[PDB]
């Protein structure tokens, strides 16, 4: 199995380098499409927060969407961009399930290879431009936006190695999924939450509660509340009305 | 870039790996 492996390892340089020499344009490509939706973002929250504090003061004090739908225009357009700077590359480079295939593939045929020299994570680094270009827009409380379990990173990962063998505490494939959630998807969501979510929409306040507990019940050996990431997820959460506040 | 380095690892890996399971092969 080791001369079939370098064969198809032989085959996988060539196509991963087509890939990379492709990304030596495309990688600080990602980090100028992730500042332009966030400065949009920016551009939109210092707008909005200006202009809706002074219309909630009047209410307030009585009680004591044109911009939106210009952003997601130019939101829409930036998701558009960042997928047509990824339309050039083969699909296999980022449909994760064809990428999950090869994986399981080979710990079908390698599993004691797999498992002890930790080839499971590859997957996060492959993955970290396809789950950073997924969720590059991606802020689920919006009226438009999908749901996480809508997306093609969480849907095949989610009974990724739920086996039903006793949760070994070093199998990588047990160890994938808090892996990428903790330490991917959490910090990211610390990102999102700090530079893109909107705290003075009801609506989405009430999504915010509801989406927060959801990811908490469905990973609760994850997302804890000891878990660290979580806990700094929590305290962005509080800290983005303050900064909300300042501007 | 760090796909560059470790992937063509793995081929060199299992050529100097192939030597090596003939030697535990042998040895055995």
């Amino acid at each position: 199995g080791i001369g079939e492996r370098y064969k198809f390892l032989q085959e996988m340089r060539g196509y991963v380098q087509d890939l990379l020499e492709c990304f030596s344009e495309k990688v600080p490509l990602i980090n100028e499409l992730e500042s332009a939706i966030h400065q949009l973002y920016k551009q939109r929250a210092s707008r909005l927060v200006q202009r809706r504090q002074d219309d909630i003061k009047d209410e307030s004090s009585e009680f004591s969407s044109t911009d939106i739908t210009n952003f997601n225009l130019e939101k829409d357009r930036i998701s558009k961009e960042s997928g047509k700077v990824f339309e050039d590359v083969l699909e296999s480079f980022y449909s994760i399930d064809c990428i999950k295939s090869q994986f399981e593939a080979w710990r079908s045929k390698y599993y004691t290879s797999y498992k002890d020299a930790y080839i499971g994570l590859c997957l996060p680094k492959l993955f970290n431009p396809l789950i950073r270009l997924q969720l590059l827009t991606w802020t689920p409380l919006e009226a438009k936006c999908r749901d996480f379990e809508n997306m093609l990173w969480f849907e095949s990962l989610l009974f990724y190695g739920c086996e039903e063998r006793e949760q070994e505490k070093d199998d990588v494939d047990v160890a994938l999924l808090p892996t990428i959630v903790e330490k991917v998807i959490l910090p990211k969501l610390t990102v999102i939450a700090e530079n893109m979510w909107d705290p003075f929409s009801t609506t989405q306040t009430s999504r915010m509660v509801g989406i927060t507990l959801k990811l908490i019940n469905g990973y609760p050996s994850v997302v804890n509340a000891e878990n660290k990431n979580t806990q700094v997820y929590l305290k962005a959460l509080l800290l983005r009305m303050r900064r909300t506040l300042d501007d | 870039p760090e796909l560059e380095h470790n992937l063509q690892l793995l081929i060199d890996l299992t050529e100097q790996e192939i030597i090596q399971n003939d030697r535990q092969l042998q040895y055995e």
